[PDB]
């Protein structure tokens, strides 16, 4: 299968800090990818679509970039609401796969 | 905004034949009836007329001074035209210019030229 | 008189210049659209075709909310996903046909965005005027 | 500044290619009287003077006359116009009947032995009870024998019966013009050495083509255009032996055709308001119609053509011209029309020569025909009424159609024979410098400006 | 990609909703009015009739001084005689077809009021701009 | 043919003064004339088109009037660049005659 690695596995930082998360693919997938966010108890939703298009309604502090086998999400200023989990999902040929998942913590 | 240029040889000797050529560009306008004129500036006077010609036909209209020597032709391939003079003499001491004229909506611009020394002496 | 000729500006002949200069001379073309037994039937077909062609364009311009002008602005933001390059080269060295063949694929979406944008504008303005 | 919003333009100069229906245009001079003619009917709008031409620069466009439209279109139009004109004329059904025929010995020269037949037959009158006896003359190429006694029948009787041509009609062609409606443009390539396919940098636009004269001929072209630099040769794939070759001349050549014979006319009644025209009597000695051309002119023209053609099959080669291979009477001989008549001339004396590496006049005979089935159709014939008095016309030769014969290995030699037969090529020889295009006024581009509320 | 289909917003199928929703989807319907030896004459006549209809209602809209827009307010007050009702029910429950059926009696009366209102307004404002 | 006379034929007009140049034809030419201005180091140019009419784009400093065989050009002030030679040219039947040349010198 197409293995997807999320880094860092976990992180702890104060509020307002500028932070980065990376999703690496096993092989080249072009730019058919998306990023979802979730907290326990709530249904997942898509935060970023195609790694280049900002989803309607999302705060602008989030930014997505990259291509091929390397994609990046940057938060300029962390918020209390931003302490959640994230998943990079591939909308490519079958089957369908999901990332390991990365968490953000308050120190 | 048309740019017109001329060239020529050095000081030709009397009893030889002189030749000259002029190139002009249609430039901004698409289709028309651009007219061309040839002039010289002998020292110590004003301007002297050496004829003109249309840009649509090879037929050439000359000037009263020397009609047996003038020879004007139109180069359709490159939108050029040549002026040739036989029985050259030292009396042709002058700076020659090559002018053109439009008729743009009753304005009648002109792009007379820059000049080139065409003196004659052995 | 003896050297004065005639220099008019004719039909489509400016299609050999940059992307920018051509736009300075457009109006002329706009004023040349509605110009007006088997050996004579086809004229009716030709006239019907011409009038239909003109009406289609009139309607299409009408819907986008730019009718009555030759240069109109809008609100849809451009996206580099469709194309690349910068303003300088685009408006300094190019031809209309080159641009046409360049942007051929992504046309329907660019058309489609305009009407929904206009609809949102109109709907918001209606309430803005009706609140008082 | 970097961020930008879309913008719309109108009346942008861009175009593509397509096809559409053309229409006609005729000079008002033809409208002045001359109400009787197959073509040139009054429906054409009167033309306009002082045509204008717009020059273009920095453009380059590809042309391909082989895969061109607006050829079949005018072909169909010509056929339809012919059929429409031929409609209202009397029929010729009752003539199919046995005939009694004999020779004509009236001081005929030996070459014409048995070329005219004097025939007689029976025919009904206006009142259906009575019948009458009549007679006429005919040529050998219109009657056939069946089986002591002598009898003959018409040649088309067992196939179909066709209409006699109406008396007062003119076959003289005249100039015609083609024009396109609004919303389309016609482009012309003015390069004087462009070889009929490929790129062309010098272009211009027009609204109506120049004059065109419809003419019907085979094995040659008459009253065409004249080149300006030298004899040119055109073809689709010259290496292939199965495609014709068109040769266009640089200067014209003159030709005189004549029929010195003399004729009269006679009328007969068939029924209510039914008239029929038949040949009368001959007045004196009879001679074959014939045609003349010069010698030195033909010699030098052939020399120039060979020299130009040499640039494709190497200089170390031999050339030999041969007459038509053989076949039916319509392709094997050069056929043409002059003054409401139809001749068939044998061109054996013109393509009889060879070329190796490194006041006299040529005269040829012809023959006459009176039943015609042109445009290679079946079941449609005609009848040409005779004319009174001698005839003579003069024209110009301007182009040739050749076909290369097959070969074996590299025999350092090639042969060519006249071909043709399909009338499409005749039209194609003219409309090889015209293209039709369509406009697309809309346009879109990005711009730094943003719309105001 | 894989696993995504395609959704459109097509023809009159939105004609069973309430008053509010339908007016979102006006434009598409407005776009579908000029789509494009004895058989030719009848279809030619049909095309001519369609073009004539389009021209007729275009002119009629033009007279009321609301050209180039899909919505337009005007000054004529609404008499309670025709149908009292009240805003909530009309804008919530009533559908288009039943409303048309129920106000099918007083169209000609309504048109003249708009016409005269525009005429008088234009005549009045002409003097104001004239004295300027 | 047609001959003209220009006055002042040789004037060294002092800078900063109103200067007038008169050109009179021989026979009546209706109103068909033009004025040109030239200096060495360049080629001639046109200062007045049609004579009676003012050249498009010419400075308002120069004005012209006249008719028939009498025309006059007024300059409200003599600029340093105006110390040049002016020529009146008749636009009528052949041949074509040009101005004698009234050079404006410095004094
Ligand atoms: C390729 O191009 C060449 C060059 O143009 C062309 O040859 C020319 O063809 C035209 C068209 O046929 C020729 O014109 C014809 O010439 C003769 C004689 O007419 C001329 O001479 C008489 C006597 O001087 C003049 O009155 C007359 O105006 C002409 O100048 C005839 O074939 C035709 O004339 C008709 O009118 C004459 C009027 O007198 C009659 O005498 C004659 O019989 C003709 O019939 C007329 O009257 C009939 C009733 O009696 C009526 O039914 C007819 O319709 C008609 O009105 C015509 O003028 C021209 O001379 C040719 N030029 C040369 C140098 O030979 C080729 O034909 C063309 N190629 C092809 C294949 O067509
Ligand atoms: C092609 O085939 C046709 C078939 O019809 C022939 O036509 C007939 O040919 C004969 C022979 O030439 C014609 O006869 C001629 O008729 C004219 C009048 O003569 C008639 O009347 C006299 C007096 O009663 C009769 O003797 C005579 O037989 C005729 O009935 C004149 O042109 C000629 O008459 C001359 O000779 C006769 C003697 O035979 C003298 O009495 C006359 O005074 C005069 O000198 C001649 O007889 C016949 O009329 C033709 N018929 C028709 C219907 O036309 C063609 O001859 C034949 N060959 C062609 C055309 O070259
Ligand atoms: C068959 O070939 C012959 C031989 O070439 C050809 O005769 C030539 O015809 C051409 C075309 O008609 C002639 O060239 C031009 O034709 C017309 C004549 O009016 C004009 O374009 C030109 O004439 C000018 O000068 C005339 C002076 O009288 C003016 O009246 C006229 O307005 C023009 O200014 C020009 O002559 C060519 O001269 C003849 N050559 C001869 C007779 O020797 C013939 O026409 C060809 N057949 C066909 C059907 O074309
Ligand atoms: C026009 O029609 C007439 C009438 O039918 C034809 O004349 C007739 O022709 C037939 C056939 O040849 C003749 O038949 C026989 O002729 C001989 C005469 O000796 C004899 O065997 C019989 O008496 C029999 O009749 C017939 O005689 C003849 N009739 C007359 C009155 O001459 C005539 O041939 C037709 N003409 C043409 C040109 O078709
Ligand atoms: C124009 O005509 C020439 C021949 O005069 C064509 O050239 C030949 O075309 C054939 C058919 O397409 C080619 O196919 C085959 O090639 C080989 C080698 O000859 C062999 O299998 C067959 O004999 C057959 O010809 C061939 O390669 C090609 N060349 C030669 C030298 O014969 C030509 O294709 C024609 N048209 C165009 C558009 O090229
Ligand atoms: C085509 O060329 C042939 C061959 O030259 C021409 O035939 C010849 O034409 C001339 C001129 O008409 C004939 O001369 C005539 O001969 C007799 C006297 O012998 C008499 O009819 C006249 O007084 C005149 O002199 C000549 O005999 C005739 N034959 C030959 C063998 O030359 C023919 O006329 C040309 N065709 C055309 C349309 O020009
Ligand atoms: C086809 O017929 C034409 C018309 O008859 C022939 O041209 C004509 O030839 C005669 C005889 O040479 C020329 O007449 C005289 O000739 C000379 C000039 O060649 C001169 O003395 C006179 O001007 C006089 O006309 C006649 O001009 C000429 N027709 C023209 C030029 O229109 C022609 O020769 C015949 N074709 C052939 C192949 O013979
Ligand atoms: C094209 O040229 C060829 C070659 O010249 C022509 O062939 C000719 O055909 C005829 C008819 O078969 C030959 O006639 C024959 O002559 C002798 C007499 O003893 C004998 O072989 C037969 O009885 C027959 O009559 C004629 O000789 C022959 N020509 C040659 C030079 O052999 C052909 O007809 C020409 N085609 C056209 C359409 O003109
Ligand atoms: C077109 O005209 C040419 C003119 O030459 C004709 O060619 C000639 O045709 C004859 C046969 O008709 C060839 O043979 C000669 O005729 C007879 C019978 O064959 C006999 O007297 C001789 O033995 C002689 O061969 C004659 O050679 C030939 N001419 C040449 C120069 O080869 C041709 O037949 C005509 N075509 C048609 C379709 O009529
Ligand atoms: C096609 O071209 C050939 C080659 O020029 C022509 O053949 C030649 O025709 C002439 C005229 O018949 C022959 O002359 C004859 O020669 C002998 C005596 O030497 C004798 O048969 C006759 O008395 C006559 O003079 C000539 O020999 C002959 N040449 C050959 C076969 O090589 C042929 O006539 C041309 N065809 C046409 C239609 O012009
Ligand atoms: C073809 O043949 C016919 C018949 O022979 C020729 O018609 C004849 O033309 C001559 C010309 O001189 C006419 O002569 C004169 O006619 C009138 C009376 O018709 C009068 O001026 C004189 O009394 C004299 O006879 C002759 O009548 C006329 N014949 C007929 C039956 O119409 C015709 O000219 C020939 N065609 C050619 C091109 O030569
Ligand atoms: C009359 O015409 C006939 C044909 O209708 C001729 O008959 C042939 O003539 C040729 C040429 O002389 C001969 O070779 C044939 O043998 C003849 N018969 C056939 C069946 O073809 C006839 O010669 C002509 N002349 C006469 C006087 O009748
Ligand atoms: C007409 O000219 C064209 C252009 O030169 C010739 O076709 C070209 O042939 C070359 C050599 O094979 C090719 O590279 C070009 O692509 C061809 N161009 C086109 C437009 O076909 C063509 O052979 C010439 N025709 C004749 C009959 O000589
Ligand atoms: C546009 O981009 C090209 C490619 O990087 C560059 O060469 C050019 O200078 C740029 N022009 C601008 C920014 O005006
Ligand atoms: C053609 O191209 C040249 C070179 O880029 C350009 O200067 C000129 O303006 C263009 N248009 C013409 C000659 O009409
Ligand atoms: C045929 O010749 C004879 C004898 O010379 C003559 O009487 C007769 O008129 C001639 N016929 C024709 C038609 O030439
Ligand atoms: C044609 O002209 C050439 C010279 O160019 C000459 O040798 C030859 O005999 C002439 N005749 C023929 C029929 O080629
Ligand atoms: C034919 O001669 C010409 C002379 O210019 C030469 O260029 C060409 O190569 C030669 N062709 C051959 C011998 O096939
Ligand atoms: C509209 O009027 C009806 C009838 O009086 C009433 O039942 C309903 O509540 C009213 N709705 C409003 C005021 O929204």
């Amino acid at each position: 299968d197409i293995q997807l690695t999320q880094s860092p596995s976990s992180l702890s930082a104060s509020v307002g800090d500028r932070v980065t998360i990376t999703c690496r693919a096993s092989q080249d997938i072009n730019t058919d990818l998306s990023w979802y966010y979730q907290k326990s108890g709530e249904a997942p939703k898509l935060l970023i679509y195609r790694a280049s298009n900002l989803q309607g309604g999302a705060p602008s502090r989030f930014s997505g970039t990259g291509s091929g086998t390397e994609f990046t999400l940057t938060i300029s200023s962390l918020q209390p609401e931003d302490f959640i989990t994230y998943y990079c999902q591939q909308r490519y040929s079958f089957p369908i796969t999901f990332g390991a998942g990365t968490k953000v913590d308050i120190k | 905004q048309v740019q017109v240029q001329e060239s020529g040889p050095g000081i030709v000797k009397p009893s030889e034949t002189l030749s000259l050529t002029c190139a002009a560009s249609r430039g901004p306008f698409s289709g028309g009836h651009f007219y061309w004129n040839w002039f010289r500036q002998p020292p110590g006077k004003g301007l002297e007329w050496i004829g003109g010609i249309y840009s649509d036909g090879d037929a050439a209209d000359y000037n009263p001074s020397l009609e047996s020597r003038v020879a004007i032709s139109r180069d359709r391939s490159a939108n050029r035209f040549s002026l040739k003079l036989i029985s050259v003499t030292t009396t042709d001491t002058a700076v020659y210019y090559c002018s053109s004229t439009y008729s743009w909506n009753n304005v009648w611009f002109d792009q007379w030229g820059q000049g080139v020394l065409v003196t004659v002496s052995s | 008189a003896v050297g004065i000729g005639a220099v008019f500006l004719g039909f489509l002949g400016a299609a050999g210049s940059t992307m920018g200069a051509a736009s300075m001379t457009l109006t002329v073309q706009a004023r040349n659209l509605l110009s007006g037994t088997v050996w004579g039937i086809k004229q009716l077909q030709a006239r019907v075709l011409a009038v239909e062609r003109y009406l289609r364009d009139q309607q299409l311009l009408g819907i986008w909310g730019c009718s009555g002008k030759l240069i109109c602005c809008t609100n849809v933001p451009w996206n580099s996903s469709w194309s690349n390059r910068n303003l300088s080269e685009i408006w300094d060295n190019m031809t209309w046909l080159q641009w046409d063949k360049e942007i051929s694929n992504y046309t329907q979406i660019i058309y489609g965005l305009l009407e929904e944008s206009q609809n949102q504008q109109e709907k918001n303005e209606q309430d803005l005027l009706a609140l008082d | 500044a970097e961020n930008l919003w879309v913008t719309v333009y109108y009346g942008v100069p861009v175009w593509k290619d397509a096809e559409t229906t053309l229409f006609c245009a005729s000079d008002a001079k033809a409208y002045e009287t001359e109400k009787h003619n197959v073509w040139a009917t009054h429906a054409c709008v009167p033309t306009d003077p002082n045509p204008q031409e717009i020059h273009l620069e920095n453009v380059t466009e590809e042309f391909n006359m082989w895969k061109n439209n607006m050829v079949e279109q005018m072909h169909t139009d010509i056929i339809s116009l012919w059929d429409q004109s031929l409609k209202p004329c009397v029929k010729l059904t009752p003539l199919c009947v046995t005939l009694q025929c004999t020779n004509v010995t009236n001081n005929i020269t030996d070459d014409m032995r048995g070329e005219l037949k004097n025939c007689s037959f029976n025919m009904t009158t206006e009142l259906r009870d009575k019948k009458q006896k009549v007679y006429s003359l005919f040529y050998r190429l219109d009657v056939v024998q069946i089986n002591s006694n002598k009898e003959y029948r018409l040649i088309n009787c067992n196939t179909s019966a066709c209409t006699q041509a109406c008396p007062k009609v003119s076959f003289e062609p005249i100039p015609i013009h083609y024009c396109a409606p609004a919303g389309f443009a016609i482009l012309k390539c003015k390069d004087k050495k462009f070889n009929g396919t490929g790129p062309c940098p010098s272009v211009s636009t027009v609204q109506c083509t120049h004059g065109i004269k419809p003419v019907v001929s085979t094995q040659l072209l008459l009253n065409g255009s004249l080149a300006e630099e030298e004899v040119m040769i055109r073809s689709e794939n010259i290496t292939n032996n199965a495609k014709n070759i068109l040769v266009q001349f640089n200067t014209p050549v003159q030709i005189n055709c004549t029929r010195p014979n003399n004729n009269t006319r006679k009328s007969i009644r068939i029924g209510p308001g039914q008239a029929f025209y038949a040949t009368g009597d001959i007045i004196g000695d009879i001679r074959q119609a014939h045609c003349n051309v010069s010698k030195a002119t033909w010699n030098e023209t052939l020399g120039k053509v060979v020299k130009q053609l040499r640039k494709h099959f190497g200089n170390n080669t031999i050339i030999r011209f041969a007459n038509s291979s053989g076949g039916d009477l319509e392709v094997t001989t050069h056929s043409f029309n002059c003054g409401g008549e139809f001749f068939y001339c044998n061109t054996s004396g013109l393509f009889n020569s060879t070329w190796i590496s490194n006041n006299d006049s040529i005269t040829l005979p012809c023959r006459i025909k009176q039943i015609i089935n042109m445009w290679q159709r079946i079941g449609q014939c005609m009848y040409a009424p005779p004319i009174q008095g001698v005839i003579r016309c003069v024209s110009n030769i301007t182009g040739l159609i050749l076909t290369r014969d097959g070969g074996s290995t590299n025999s350092t030699t090639e042969t060519f024979r006249p071909g043709g037969g399909d009338m499409r090529d005749n039209w194609r020889s003219e409309l090889y410098k015209y293209k039709v295009v369509k406009i697309e006024p809309l346009g879109v581009a990005p711009t730094r400006c943003k719309r105001r509320v």
